């Protein structure tokens, strides 16, 4: 019997089964900003998550876009040098290295022999500098702040080596088109070998710390798996087209110096 | 449908809880277990009618027992009396109800 | 009546504290102070909103099996008894009935987290 | 007064039972029941089975705080009315603390109180025993006893537990 | 009998009032029921602690466990309940109606 | 059997521990004879009063005295 | 050197000595120069109320000996 | 060691029991002596305070029998101060 | 007489009680970063002075402005100085954020940060070396020092 | 004479919390190939004094978005409970002698995670409400097993009495009949007191600060003294549990001085422990005392039960 209230009363449907009506879920956008010791510095990750199961990351950068390849072209070839060590502040030397082999492929001309020697070896210095860095904040991140203590001595040294050589800790401003500015200062080598020494036993011991803890081992044994394709076509380079798989490298393929 | 299984089959499930003055372990007695007691032998096997009939006294007094309505009601009455001649001013109480009397044991 | 004393002489010590620390320095109180913190940015969205959680399963278990250990607990003095036998068999097949739940629930999934 | 304690542990019980019946908002409803089992607790210890009061403190503790997560997961708003928020909570909980304190008032008074049992005026003291429990406690040879005396009580016990967590786990399956 | 009782019996009146009048939240309906089960445990124990009763010691332990494992079950069917409409409400279970 | 054993070991250890202790812990009283022994010791420990029987005149083996030789001595929880 | 923090654990041990050392005296002084009594069941609740009510001075430590009979 | 260690404990605990028991008889007689006289100085005390009031009967039992019942607490110390109270009902249990 | 004493001993203790126990906040930009916790290494170890790193605002006391101050960047310092409990202190490292250095004329880069908060001690160089930034923290100790501010309470 | 032995109990707890702080941050210097702090006093003594004058002078910043009355509640709760934790330990004569002592532990420590969950939630902040909602996670995941290992081990001492413990192994050590069960509850009670490697909601690195992000100092200091209190009357409830002293009831001192050099150097083990390893995950520590604790304590459960049977070494319960 219809009335008024029975009006909208639909019948049920034929297998009781209603469509899902899925609502908005409403997932929390977290805000991983730039005052945060996770993001290196300045970093604006705008992350949709589920809880904690992450949905979405969208890295908003540019907070330390400084415009630097703008004022490069306001300034010459010396003075845009400079520049190039406060790109990579942790792998200057490399840059600087990078910078004049371009400058010296355009302008025709090679650096001498000791130059080149010089500046392969301070590279390798500066390579130490960077990994010893990455791995050390890498552990800070994930929880273990022993091994970053116990390597920026070490890092420390290599900063006195770079002090030594060139008159600065960090910005050498050393590596220069056309060789290098100045010739090593005599007994840095000597140093350079004792450090080189006693380095391999600075290694051992965090690699002891780290590479068999178990707790180390569940946060790194399936985190971040990248296959080889997608390696290869999202433009990845150096230690993880080589972590995936691809034996690529530009000092065995495409040398310098 | 108490389709009795317990007596038919010789076990016991919940036997030995359902009253107060059961088996316990090593023999703690309950606070009225001797009315328990009484108030059970006066009603078995005569059934429910004759149990409110002919058991009314036993079991009234172990439900006095129970909760104990009437000895609380002459305590408040003797108390109330008690106040109201403090009150008025025609009782002292005595030395040994003030809070020392050179106890007995 | 000691316990209740040394009971309210931790809470009086506690909000002692408390109150000296609420009207004692100098105080400069804005409409920027206050602001959530978002590592320094604006929010996006309030923080009363469902936020989500996946482990549903293991804190309805995590219930039942708080409630079987409250079981559990009164087994020293119910190893006291002269019906030893009994009780030890009643005791092992508890035990056994929480394990054999624990293991229902692993091989059916249930410890996983969704998503 | 001190002859009252339980009276007093009993008021603060009847007042949080209020407090998180007025249904709120289920944190402070969580934080109601924390209050209410913990003064009830209490009350059950000063009438002598402390066990007993501890094991309902730590499974209501334990329960609630997990219900407090799933309040923040599930039965959560843009803004909670904690308490004055709304008015149909204030005025319950304004009207069942009046009328608590009403009947307390009425049987501090008259010593008596017909609601529809009858209740007396004076402390809970009086029914207490004056014998001596000898070298064991009741209430701890009791649940002992449990395992010697109720197998019956254990074996459903254990049974209803083990399919309460196959029917939660096949409950919340979703097809 | 005793006060205590009184004060019992009128906080499990109270648990029941507020069981029974529903505020648009399943939850606290749950939290009224623990409430409900945790005054019969309180008077449960006061009468059996008060009487003697040795062997009854057992009982409100396992009437507490029933009472956990029902809240268990509830909280499921709340998960249930909270997985198909987007929120707990209680006015969402109106379709049989018809 | 013994392969699945090294396999179930190589892998979760902690689980054939657990096993193997349950399973000692359940099939060890029913083989072990210490186990009357503690049920004498549990049944002799004291916690009520000893309430004597009258003697109406034909009891020979209920003592008189907590000093007399009948009755059930307790030798065997000194020595055991 | 290494023995250095040695001034913070040495503090660190006295200042755990303290309360141990204090609850012991203070027991050992509010009892009449004994340990005091430990009640855990009725029956010494009992034993200790007796002794409270044999002493005669209304504090229990006070302990009457074989000299108070005939 | 753990075993060797409980079983001497447990002798103990029976030598401990077994002092208890031969302690029973004096500590019950004190006792019935002690609960016969607190319930007539009460009922002494029960006489003055009801003088007056009509219809009242002094050393009334509720109950219907005459066999001797268990003197409730506050049967016991009813007429006492609250010291005393404290220091009976709830003394055991608040003791430390 | 009594009153001036009293303060000025009360002034003392609460400047050694807040010059000793200065908590910086894990904030950094650039090379300036790196070279602070090159500061915070074994070597130099800021930790026996009782500065130990605070990551959340509310909890930090000192902020060192440590790298390029962009205009993206402006709002959120402003955010984390304004979050950060009196009483509050800013140290300025490196070129950068004392006059914009390198990037002085960059379109994007603000000219030192004390257009956004107030600074207290400018440390300068491009990085400043561990041992100066150790002295801009120990001026800006012997800057708290001097503090008296019952001093001045009592004499106004 | 009650209200003395109170102060002189609550006092000390909260100096030695100071100069705990102190010896962290010392010890935490001296691994790291550093030091600690050498500077303020004489071999860095005034430190603490430093910190809490500090503290307690600088702005309260109670936020506007969150509910005032549980953001007050909260740190008063999370002390009151680490100074009432303290009341029946045996240090050989506890406060307050309790039948079940254990229980009454196992209770405050239900009770005081509420305080870590309402400062979590009155704060309206996103990461308050992830660190309140991991330490739900890390108690579901550390309480059942917490308690099955305390039931499991107090099975051989006959009562949850602590003083009974002092009795019931001045023969041996307790470690050694119950050496999986001492690591087992070693790790729980690392697991219990939020700190490394399963520290999980003040996570400097995963959040900013955790459920206090948006506490200013003051109220800030009353969980850091509570948190502190909490692991050194825990490293004190291991020493009694399983490695109890020689107790002479003439002198106690001995066993005072006994009792504090372990416990002593159980919390420098702690701090050991702090500066040794990477922190776990928060579904990472559900699936250790689940998956890996839970089934070999309930065959430990089985063990027990059926060892003093087995032996007829069943403890007393008087
Ligand atoms: C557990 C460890 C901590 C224990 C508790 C704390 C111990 C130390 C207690 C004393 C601390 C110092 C005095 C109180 C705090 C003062 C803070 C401050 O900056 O005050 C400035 C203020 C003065 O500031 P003002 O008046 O110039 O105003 C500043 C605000 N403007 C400019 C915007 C108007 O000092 C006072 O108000 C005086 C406080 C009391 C001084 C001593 C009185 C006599 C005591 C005996
Ligand atoms: C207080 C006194 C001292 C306490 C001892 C501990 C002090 C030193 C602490 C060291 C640092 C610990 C830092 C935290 C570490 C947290 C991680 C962790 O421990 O995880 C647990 C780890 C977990 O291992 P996992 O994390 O590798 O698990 C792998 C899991 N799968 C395979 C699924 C990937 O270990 C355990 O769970 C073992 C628990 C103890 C087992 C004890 C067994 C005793 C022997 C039994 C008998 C054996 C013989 C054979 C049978 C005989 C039968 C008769
Ligand atoms: C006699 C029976 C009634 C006893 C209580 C009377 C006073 C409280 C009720 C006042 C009338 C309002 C009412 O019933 O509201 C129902 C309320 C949910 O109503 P809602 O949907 O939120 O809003 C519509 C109303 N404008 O739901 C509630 O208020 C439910 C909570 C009630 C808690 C009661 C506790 C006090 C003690 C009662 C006696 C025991
Ligand atoms: C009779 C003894 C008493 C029994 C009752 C008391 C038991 C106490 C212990 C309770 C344990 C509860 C949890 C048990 C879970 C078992 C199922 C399971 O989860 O197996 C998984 C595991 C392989 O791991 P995986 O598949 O990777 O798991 C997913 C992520 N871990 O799978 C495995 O590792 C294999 C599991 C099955 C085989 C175990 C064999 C153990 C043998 C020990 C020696 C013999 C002992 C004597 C008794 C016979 C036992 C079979
Ligand atoms: C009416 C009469 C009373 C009037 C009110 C005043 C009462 C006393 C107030 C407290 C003491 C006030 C004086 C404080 C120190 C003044 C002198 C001073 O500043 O000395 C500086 C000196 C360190 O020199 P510095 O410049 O740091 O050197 C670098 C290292 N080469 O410093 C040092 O060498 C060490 C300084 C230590 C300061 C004292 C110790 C700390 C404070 C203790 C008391 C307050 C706290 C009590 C407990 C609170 C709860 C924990
Ligand atoms: C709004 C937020 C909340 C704000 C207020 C917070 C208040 C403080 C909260 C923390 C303390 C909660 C305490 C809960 C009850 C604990 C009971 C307890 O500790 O019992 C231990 C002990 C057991 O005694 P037993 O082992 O039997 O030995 C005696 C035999 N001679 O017992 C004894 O030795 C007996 C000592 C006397 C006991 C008297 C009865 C208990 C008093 C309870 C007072 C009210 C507590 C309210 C707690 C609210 C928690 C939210
Ligand atoms: S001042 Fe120099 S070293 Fe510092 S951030 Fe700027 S470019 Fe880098």
């Amino acid at each position: 019997y219809p009335t008024k209230e029975t009006a909208h009363w639909k019948p049920p449907p034929w297998n009781d089964v209603d469509p899902p009506k899925d609502t908005l879920v409403s997932n929390l956008t977290l805000n991983f900003g730039p005052q945060h010791p996770a993001a290196h510095g300045v970093l604006r990750l705008v992350m949709e998550l589920s809880g904690e199961m992450v949905r979405k990351c969208d890295p908003h950068i540019g907070l330390l876009h400084r415009g630097t390849e703008k004022l490069i072209e306001y300034k010459t070839y010396l003075q845009a040098l400079p520049y190039f060590d406060r790109l990579d502040y942790v792998s200057m030397m490399c840059n600087e290295q990078a910078y004049s082999l371009a400058v010296e492929k355009l302008l025709n001309i090679q650096p001498p022999p000791r130059a080149q020697w010089i500046r392969v070896l301070f590279g390798e210095i500066t390579r130490l500098l960077n990994h010893i860095m990455a791995v050390t904040t890498h552990a800070l991140d994930i929880g273990a702040m022993t091994p970053f203590f116990w390597m920026f001595e070490e890092r420390e040294k290599m900063f006195e080596f770079y002090e030594r050589v060139s008159g600065a800790r960090m910005h050498a401003a050393y590596v220069r088109p056309g060789g290098v500015h100045q010739d090593l200062p005599l007994g840095l080598m000597d140093d350079i070998y004792e450090f080189s020494k006693n380095f391999s036993l600075r290694i051992d011991e965090l690699e002891e710390m780290l590479t068999n803890n178990r707790i180390w081992r569940n946060r790194t044994v399936d985190i971040g798996v990248v296959t080889a394709e997608d390696a290869l076509n999202y433009g990845f380079s150096g230690v993880m087209l080589r972590g995936s798989g691809i034996q690529w490298d530009l000092r065995k393929t495409q040398p310098y110096d | 449908p108490f389709f009795d299984v317990q007596k038919k089959l010789g076990v016991d499930l919940d036997h030995w809880m359902t009253i107060q003055s059961a088996e316990q372990p090593h023999r703690i007695p309950a606070r009225c277990h001797a009315f328990e007691k009484e108030w059970i032998e006066c009603a078995h096997g005569i059934g429910s009618i004759r149990a409110e009939k002919e058991c009314k006294i036993e079991f009234e007094d172990f439900r006095e027992c129970l909760l104990r309505q009437k000895t609380m009601k002459r305590l408040n009455a003797i108390k109330r009396q008690r106040d109201k001649l403090i009150k008025e001013g025609k009782y002292t109480p005595p030395p040994h109800h003030s809070g020392q009397e050179d106890l007995r044991p | 009546m000691n316990l209740m004393i040394t009971l309210l002489t931790n809470f009086t010590l506690a909000t002692l504290l408390v109150t000296i620390a609420f009207w004692l320095p100098q105080l400069n109180v804005y409409s920027e102070k206050t602001s959530p913190y978002e590592c320094g940015f604006d929010p996006m969205g309030s923080a009363r909103l469902p936020f989500s959680m996946k482990f549903f399963l293991v804190a309805i278990t995590f219930l039942l099996f708080d409630l079987e250990i409250a079981l559990l607990l009164p087994l020293p003095w119910a190893s006291q008894t002269t019906n030893l036998n009994t009780m030890l068999t009643m005791a092992l097949l508890l035990i056994f009935l929480l394990a054999v739940s624990l293991a229902y629930e692993w091989t059916q999934k249930g410890l996983e987290w969704t998503e | 007064m001190m002859t009252y304690i339980v009276f007093i542990l009993s008021i603060i019980f009847v007042m949080g039972f209020v407090g998180f019946s007025s249904k709120p908002s289920p944190i402070y409803g969580g934080l109601g029941l924390i209050v209410s089992g913990g003064v009830g607790c209490g009350i059950v210890l000063n009438f002598g089975g402390s066990f007993l009061g501890l094991m309902v403190f730590l499974i209501y503790l334990g329960g609630m705080m997990v219900v407090f997560g799933y309040t923040t997961a599930m039965a959560t708003e843009q803004y909670p009315e904690v308490w004055v928020s709304n008015k149909v909570v204030l005025g319950t909980f304004i009207t069942g603390l009046l009328m608590e304190f009403l009947m307390v008032y009425y049987v501090l008074k008259d010593k008596e109180v017909e609601i529809v049992f009858k209740f007396n005026g004076m402390g809970d003291w009086v029914i207490y025993d004056t014998g001596d429990s000898g070298f064991f406690s009741e209430e701890a040879m009791g649940i002992a006893a449990l395992y010697s005396y109720g197998t019956w009580l254990v074996i459903v016990t254990g049974w209803s537990l083990l399919i309460g967590v196959v029917v939660i786990m096949e409950i919340t399956r979703g097809n | 009998m005793s006060l205590v009782y009184m004060n019992i019996m009128m906080a499990f009146t109270v648990s029941l009032t507020g069981l029974l009048m529903y505020r648009s939240h399943l939850m606290s309906s749950l939290l009224c029921l623990e409430g409900m089960m945790l005054s019969l445990f309180i008077l449960a124990t006061l009468m059996i602690l008060n009487s003697h009763f040795t062997l009854a010691s057992m009982m409100p332990i396992i009437l507490l466990v029933f009472a956990a494992c029902e809240a268990a079950l509830g909280l499921s069917l709340l998960v249930m309940v909270s997985n198909t409409y987007g929120t707990d409400y209680v006015q969402n279970l109106n379709l049989l109606q018809c | 059997v013994a392969a699945f054993l090294k396999n179930v070991w190589a892998k979760e250890p902690v689980l054939v521990a657990s096993f193997a202790i349950a399973g000692l812990a359940v099939i060890l009283p029913t083989l072990s004879p210490y186990t009357k022994y503690s049920l004498m010791i549990n049944r002799a420990t004291p916690y009520n009063y000893p309430v004597p029987l009258r003697d109406d005149g034909n009891m020979p083996d209920v003592p008189s005295h907590p000093q007399d030789p009948q009755g059930p001595s307790l030798e065997w929880l000194k020595r055991l | 050197m290494w023995f250095e923090v040695l001034p913070g654990i040495a503090v660190m041990g006295v200042c755990l000595f303290i309360p141990g050392m204090a609850t012991a005296r203070i027991h050992r002084f509010s009892n009449g120069g004994r340990e005091k009594r430990v009640a855990h069941y009725s029956y010494q609740w009992y034993l200790m109320e007796r002794d409270r009510r044999v002493s005669g001075v209304n504090r229990y430590y006070v302990s009457k000996g074989l000299e108070n009979i005939d | 060691s753990m075993m060797r260690w409980n079983r001497e404990r447990r002798r103990l605990q029976i030598e401990d029991f077994e002092a208890r028991i031969a302690l029973m008889p004096l500590l019950q007689a004190e006792k019935d002596r002690r609960v016969l006289q607190m319930l007539r100085e009460n009922l002494e005390e029960e006489a003055t305070i009801m003088k007056d009031v009509p219809g009242w009967k002094v050393g009334e039992s509720v109950f219907h029998t005459t066999r001797w019942v268990t003197p409730m607490m506050g049967e016991l110390y009813g007429l006492r101060t609250g010291e005393e109270i404290l220091s009976s009902t709830y003394g055991f249990i608040w003791y430390t | 007489s009594r009153g001036e004493y009293v303060v000025a001993k009360l002034d003392d203790l609460i400047n050694w009680a807040r010059r000793s126990s200065l908590w910086p906040m894990t904030f950094g930009l650039a090379c300036c970063a790196v070279e602070m916790m090159h500061m915070a290494a074994p070597r130099y170890d800021m930790d026996r002075f009782g500065v130990v790193f605070r990551a959340s605002p509310r909890q930090s006391d000192v902020m060192i402005v440590a790298g390029t101050l962009t205009n993206k960047m402006a709002p959120a310092l402003r955010k984390v100085y304004d979050q950060m409990p009196e009483p509050r202190y800013v140290v300025s490292m490196g070129s950068c954020a004392n006059g914009g250095g390198y990037y002085h004329y960059s379109y994007s880069v603000v000219r030192g940060c004390d257009r956004i908060v107030p600074v207290d001690i400018y440390v300068p160089g491009c990085p400043p070396t561990a041992e100066a930034l150790l002295y801009g923290i120990l001026q800006l100790q012997k800057k708290i020092k001097r503090e008296k501010r019952l001093r001045i309470w009592y004499r106004r | 004479m009650f209200m003395i032995n109170v102060l002189t109990l609550i006092i000390p707890i909260l100096l030695a919390v100071a100069f705990l702080t102190l010896v962290e941050r010392k010890v935490l210097g001296y691994m790291q190939f550093r030091k600690g702090p050498n500077v303020v006093g004489p071999y860095g003594l005034l430190q603490p004094i430093a910190d809490a004058i500090k503290l307690f002078i600088k702005e309260p910043l109670r936020p506007a978005t969150s509910s005032i009355s549980m953001f007050i509640l909260a740190p008063i709760l999370a002390l009151t409970l680490a100074l009432t934790m303290w009341i029946p330990l045996p240090m050989p004569y506890p406060l307050i002698n309790m039948n079940l002592g254990v229980l009454f532990m196992l209770a405050m420590s239900s009770l005081a995670v509420y305080s870590i969950l309402w400062s979590g939630w009155a704060s309206n902040s996103k990461y308050a409400l992830i660190g309140a909602l991991r330490a739900v996670a890390q108690t579901i995941s550390y309480e059942v097993t917490l308690a099955i290992i305390l039931l499991s081990v107090l099975l051989m001492n006959g009562s949850f009495t602590l003083s009974t413990l002092i009795i019931t192994q001045e023969q041996v050590w307790l470690i050694f009949p119950a050496w999986p069960l001492a690591m087992m509850w070693f790790i729980s009670t690392l697991a219990e007191t939020n700190r490394a490697p399963f520290d999980l909601t003040e996570g400097e690195s995963e959040l900013v600060s955790g459920f206090n992000v948006e506490y200013a100092a003051g109220p800030f200091a009353l969980f850091f003294m509570a948190e502190y209190a909490n692991i050194i009357m825990m490293n004190i409830f291991t020493t009694t549990l399983f490695l109890g002293a020689f107790h002479n009831p003439y002198m106690p001192e001995l066993y005072t001085i006994n009792f504090t050099i372990k416990s002593l150097l159980l919390s420098i083990t702690f701090l050991w422990i702090r500066a040794s390893y990477p922190r776990f995950r928060y579904d990472q520590l559900m699936h250790l005392l689940w998956k890996n604790f839970l089934p070999l304590t309930l065959a430990l459960c089985m063990w027990h039960v059926s060892l003093p049977i087995l032996l007829s070494s069943i403890p007393p319960q008087t």
